[PDB]
């Protein structure tokens, strides 16, 4: 895999 | 002031950490992701659309004494992986391993996508970025941090994440029992509203350390270590087998392979990644190829040392008037 603010 | 809370894996490979928060009064316990990679807490709630909750546990802003709407303001937020969340604020008291802070914007969610429906292991986010990326509006609102800060001993929080065990966030003190050595501290960019570093270099395994800068984001909220394609491929190039598959998303290897350390510059120290942490497991179950912890920046926009890299080390976020980032070995 999650990848958080894009 | 201060608080400490323990932090705990939500499954076997370390894909996210879950911290239990206190919100309301009665209290209601959320295990939510801390997330230094965002600025908004946000909660599933009793306004969620039902047919996208799916286990978690949800915050009630009816039940609590102490919630009050915040009238008027929304929130909507964007992650790098594609999943989001959106609703309505209410303020509310908030406690993080025994540290209260009252009057917190609870972002309580009516809309979540469906990578977060799924996963019933996470009640929310808490976002412990810059407070210039929350979301709310018309009226931005503050961290959990930011709004703790001014009580607490020191203006710090640490990230001391367990490899397939579970850690420790504290707010407010520096635990010197947790780390080895000492802490290195570098500077600090907030331009972009995120825990933005300049490691000084890489090595992997035991090869010769290249001194090299990388800026990235000191992101809890991210599973994996995203770096530079050259790096990246220096890395997965002593791995037999490995390759970079377009199909599952990334470089994958052999599960049968042992893979190498690899090491992150602060400053003049070093910090050590076991082959260990970048092993993420099958890509698909029963699989004999798995999923590598080191990928490729370069659809990103961004490099990110995300929980692959940050739970090798203790972690401070020095949130004083200049912000700095510490790093140890532990």
């Amino acid at each position: 895999x999650v990848v958080x603010a894009x | 002031s201060t608080g400490s809370a323990t932090t705990t894996p939500i499954d076997s490979l370390d894909d996210a950490y879950i911290t239990p928060v206190q919100i309301g009064t009665p209290a209601q316990t959320l295990n939510l992701d801390f997330d230094t990679g965002s600025s908004d807490l946000w909660v599933f709630s009793s306004e969620t659309t039902a047919s996208e909750v799916d286990g978690q546990t949800i915050y009630t802003p009816s039940k609590s004494t102490t919630a009050k709407l915040l009238s008027g303001a929304t929130w909507s937020i964007s992650y790098g992986d594609g999943s989001s969340s959106s609703g309505d604020v209410y303020t509310d008291t908030v406690s993080v391993g025994g540290l209260t802070v009252t009057g917190q914007a609870v972002e309580s969610a009516k809309k979540v996508s469906s990578s977060f429906t799924e996963d019933s292991t996470i009640d929310g986010l808490l976002g412990l970025a810059f407070s210039t990326l929350n979301t709310v509006s018309p009226t931005q609102q503050k961290t959990f941090f930011d709004n703790a800060k001014a009580s607490l001993d020191s203006p710090v929080f640490t990230a001391d994440l367990g490899y397939h065990a579970p850690g420790t966030y504290n707010f407010g003190f520096i635990d010197t029992t947790a780390y080895t050595g000492s802490i290195t501290y570098t500077a600090v960019s907030t331009k972009q509203g995120f825990w933005e570093w300049t490691s000084t270099g890489y090595a992997v395994g035991s090869g010769t350390f290249k001194s090299t800068s990388i800026d990235g984001i000191a992101d809890t909220g991210t599973t994996l270590l995203y770096l530079p394609a050259t790096v990246v491929s220096a890395y997965w190039a002593q791995v037999s087998g490995a390759k970079s598959s377009s199909s599952v998303g990334g470089y994958v290897f052999p599960c049968s392979a042992t893979l190498p350390s690899f090491t992150f510059g602060v400053g003049s120290a070093r910090i050590v990644i076991p082959g260990d942490y970048i092993d993420f497991g099958p890509i698909s179950t029963g699989s004999s190829s798995c999923f590598g912890g080191i990928q490729s920046s370069a659809g990103i926009g961004i490099n990110i040392f995300g929980d692959v890299a940050l739970k090798a080390a203790f972690v401070v976020f020095n949130g004083a008037t200049t912000p700095t980032l510490g790093f140890a070995s532990k």
